[PDB]
RNA sequence: AUUCCGGUUGAUCCUGCCGGAGGCCACUGCUAUGGGGGUCCGACUAAGCCAUGCGAGUCAUGGGGCGCGCGCGCGCACCGGCGGACGGCUCAGUAACACGUCGGUAACCUACCCUCGGGAGGGGGAUAACCCCGGGAAACUGGGGCUAAUCCCCCAUAGGCCUGAGGUACUGGAAGGUCCUCAGGCCGAAAGGGGCAUGCCCGCCCGAGGAUGGGCCGGCGGCCGAUUAGGUAGUUGGUGGGGUAACGGCCCACCAAGCCGAAGAUCGGUACGGGCCAUGAGAGUGGGAGCCCGGAGAUGGACACUGAGACACGGGUCCAGGCCCUACGGGGCGCAGCAGGCGCGAAACCUCCGCAAUGCGGGCAACCGCGACGGGGGGACCCCCAGUGCCGUGGCAGCCACGGCUUUUCCGGAGUGUAAAAAGCUCCGGGAAUAAGGGCUGGGCAAGGCCGGUGGCAGCCGCCGCGGUAAUACCGGCGGCCCGAGUGGUGGCCGCUAUUAUUGGGCCUAAAGCGUCCGUAGCCGGGCCCGUAAGUCCCUGGCGAAAUCCCACGGCUCAACCGUGGGGCUUGCUGG
């Protein structure tokens, strides 16, 4: 019987959010808790060792880490066992390469190449707000992470608008609200990875969570949740996709 | 639960003893050099399957019955049983012969590289005749239509150059 | 034997250059390390040393067998990278 | 292949059962050349007992100190820190919110990890190693002296918890929640340490949140028995409290008389649950050892300490039952971990090599350790591809003589391969030589009306039936047929079986209508009109892990196998 936390995790129950072997062995890499949870992400050492192809085994894979040649939104990160996930950037300042995180529409995980210059910005999700000592009040966004804001300006950040935010610093700029015209990219459920504008919304009553219909540009029209439409522009995307 | 076991891929008969099947199945062991009737067997399961796939597909709706309509039609074509312009119901005129001309002995007999089927067999088992470019030891490799035609003797062989003595004897017969 | 390069590949994080290429060896067997090492470098103006082999292989019947080789800048870093059986099997160093 | 054949009569048609003929699993007789792949091998009886060796460690960049060489460098142990609660084995118990699926916690905990916002002030102490002296058969263990810390303690400040009165800034579908102000009180942090260097690396404490992992609740769903019919007395609820991390008869005090049940309670029997598997044309019947997810247990039973987490397989205490060492005063152990042994049985392997790959713990890292994992050894475990010669002339009816050829396989060797090997793959030399059996031979049922022996004896035989002196049915010889590195025997399941029948059986005479009536539940119910929209139908959102199943393409010579993608399976739940 157990008496206790799991620390290992085998190939056959690894996600399917993954593009792995699932007979060649018996073990995986069990991710350390972090920002995205366990359905939304995929560790650092099957980037560098079986999407890119820059080692072939696992020390050389923690020998490039532990130097620093690896950065994720302008950090550097020596764990192997650190979580990747949807919007984030990874860098090799080394090569040139900058990689942006995205699903595709069977619900799998890849690397979609960027430029430098939007390797600088990262759009981040309102997922819930408090008010914390100070009389201050705290945005608690999509990656489990926090930012901190003034009583003067609570009236404009709510729980699903979209914030594009220097990464390294973690300054704001260009806030997007959540209306009726705007740019929406789907990231879970049958509809992932399509993309469009916001046409309804409706709410449903004791717990139930909220849908919205949205309109590809071909004409065709879609439902999903609201919080898998994450808001990426205004009529126009911000980012590349 | 009970875990995966692997299968056979060939199907016996029901009775063992009745006279029209063992009648037609020594005429075809004999006519076409065969070990055992496994083979026999087994290229009749592969035409079993081929049989119930369009049965299952005939007048199926949607988008996957069609898609694997056209797979069944296009891998006929590839393996060599069927011309382009076919349809769904010329797969259920195929007998076992057809299959039984699809592989390596025959195919070696018919094109005169051997003087029997069993010479056939011997040159195959031995390494002595090539496809594309490979070297196949498997009598019952189901040769497909656009290697028909690459089908030599290995350059390693004796039988490649034209002055061996059992080559002049096969050449002897055409 | 001949001996073609299918493709080189460069790593600069590790700091290698990595080759792939294939033998053709029509009446002969399998060619030797130090043969392919040999033509290997005269081929590609390498160093001698600095030079690993990880496979070289052989198929059904083909006549045709495959390599993988490394290419190192450094001996140190070699040293550090590469682990201490394939540099015995090259002879790189005496174990 | 949506199938039939033999058997009750002097002969016939029926019913109805027995047998044959197909597949899968376990034991087993005779026989056996070679490779590849794979989730195979003390599960059934004894969750019975175990000799030996291994299965869990790491940090010297936390601290003081000893030794060996030139303050520096190597090595050993000690204190200290993290881990040892994962992984690995088994199927006893359990008919249960244990499992599956949908939901919930606004009723809860969480060390390692991420983000943000803030802090590191002032003092004290001991004690291992080291030295002196020891005791005891051992296992174990005493006294004195000296010393350090990221060891221990104390003040302060932050902060944590309770209550009362107000304000309404936040989230949310909805505030016994969060924020602001005031008041009365209990508990109460920290290592600026280490390294490099003339600031960078690794780190300590508080708070708000998340992630990871768990605890608890609910609706639906899935065995047999009436030669088991009434059960329950903290039992069902309420008011007030205790206790828990947290809701709760979980427990306590007081007030009531309720709760379950023929749509089968209670009791008894068997049994880990599912994804899955076998079979069948399908409906359906049957099983659930091996791989994955969940649960439970560590000789039987009960109880506790340390820790974020245990009532803890390789840590503790006791009783019972077993065994071992002894200097007889006393001490120690439980393989359902890998191998190995005894016992039980019809019934199951080497006391091997390695941390190179996949992963875990520790560590700034380099790196060390791991009977997990990987790799070989033995085995008619399952699947795929092959071999035991070919050609031509002649003579017979597949064989023999003759003359040539090839080398899969065999014998020997060089490379590659491999952690090291082996096998496998490429090449070379020799040489048709190195390699077929098991069951059957009266009908069912394919194949002898041939020969010798036995003489109602001996024996055969799934069933029918042979054998009593010319035996096609026993035994053997010679011939022949089925399958073929396999072929036969015993037991179990599905099918055969429309002999369990929803699809789809029958009850005058063959098994079978209650002796006849009246009626409770339940099932079945006349015609038109209006309404609702519960069942039913269509469209769409969120779920039903992966492996397994079907198809196409691509990579190992093809295949078996692996990979990419597209579909189903998940007997269904839920929002519109």
């Amino acid at each position: 019987a157990r008496k206790g936390p799991k620390r290992h995790l085998k190939r056959l129950a690894a996600p399917t959010s993954w593009y792995i072997h699932r007979k060649a062995y018996k073990w995986a890499v069990r991710p350390s808790p972090g920002p995205h949870s366990m359905k939304t992400s995929i560790p650092l050492i099957y980037i560098v060792r079986d999407y890119l192809g820059y080692a072939k085994t696992a020390r050389e894979a923690r020998k490039i880490l532990n130097e620093g040649k690896i950065l994720v939104d302008g950090r550097v990160r020596k764990d192997y066992k650190f979580p990747v996930g949807i919007m984030d950037v990874v860098s090799i300042p080394e090569t040139g390469e900058h990689y942006r995180v995205l699903p595709n529409r069977i619900g799998k995980l890849i690397l979609h190449p960027i430029s430098e210059e939007e390797a600088k910005l990262k759009p981040f999700r309102i997922n819930n707000k408090r008010m914390v000592k100070g009389a201050k009040v705290q945005l608690n966004l999509h990656d489990g992470s926090n930012h901190l804001v003034s009583l003067a300006e609570k009236d404009a950040y709510k729980t699903s608008y979209t914030v594009i935010m220097q990464v390294p610093e973690r300054q704001i700029v260009k806030v997007l609200p959540f209306e009726v015209g705007a740019y929406v990219f789907v990231t879970q459920g049958k509809n992932v990875a399509r993309k469009g504008k916001i046409v309804e919304v409706r709410q449903f009553p004791m717990g139930w969570p909220d849908v919205v219909t949205i309109e590809d540009e071909n004409g065709e029209l879609f439902d999903t949740l609201k919080e898998y439409a994450f808001v990426i522009g205004k009529d126009k995307p911000e980012i590349s996709l | 639960g009970d875990p995966k076991r692997q299968r056979k891929k060939y199907e016996t008969p029901s009775h063992p003893w009745i006279k029209e099947r063992l009648d037609r199945e020594r005429v075809l062991k004999r006519n076409y050099a065969l070990k055992n009737k496994k083979e026999l067997w087994r290229h009749e399961t592969q035409l079993k399957e081929f049989r119930r796939r369009a049965r299952r597909l005939l007048a199926a709706r949607g988008k996957q019955a069609e898609i694997e309509r056209q797979q069944l039609l296009q891998r006929l074509y590839r393996l060599g049983l069927l011309p382009a312009d076919a349809v769904l119901d010329d797969v259920l005129s195929l007998t076992v012969e057809d299959v039984l001309e699809r592989r390596l002995q025959t195919i070696v007999y018919r094109k005169g590289l051997a003087r029997t089927m069993k010479q056939a067999r011997q040159l195959i088992v031995h390494g002595h005749i090539e496809v594309n470019g490979q070297v196949i030891r498997s009598p019952g490799y189901l040769v497909l239509r656009e290697e028909e035609d690459t089908i030599t003797y290995a350059k390693g062989s004796p039988f490649a150059k034209e002055g061996h003595p059992e080559r002049m004897v096969i050449e002897q017969a055409k | 034997m001949e001996i073609k390069v299918t493709e080189i590949r460069e790593n600069k994080l590790l700091g290698r250059k990595e080759i792939y290429f294939d033998v053709l060896h029509e009446g002969e067997p399998t060619p030797s390390r130090e043969a392919v090492k040999g033509k290997l470098v005269a081929m590609l103006d390498l160093d001698p040393n600095t030079t690993v082999i990880q496979y070289i292989r052989s198929y059904f019947g083909s006549n045709v067998s495959k390599g993988y080789a490394k290419a190192y800048e450094t001996r140190e870093r070699m040293l550090y990278i590469e682990p201490e059986y394939i540099l015995v099997r090259d002879g790189l160093v005496q174990k």
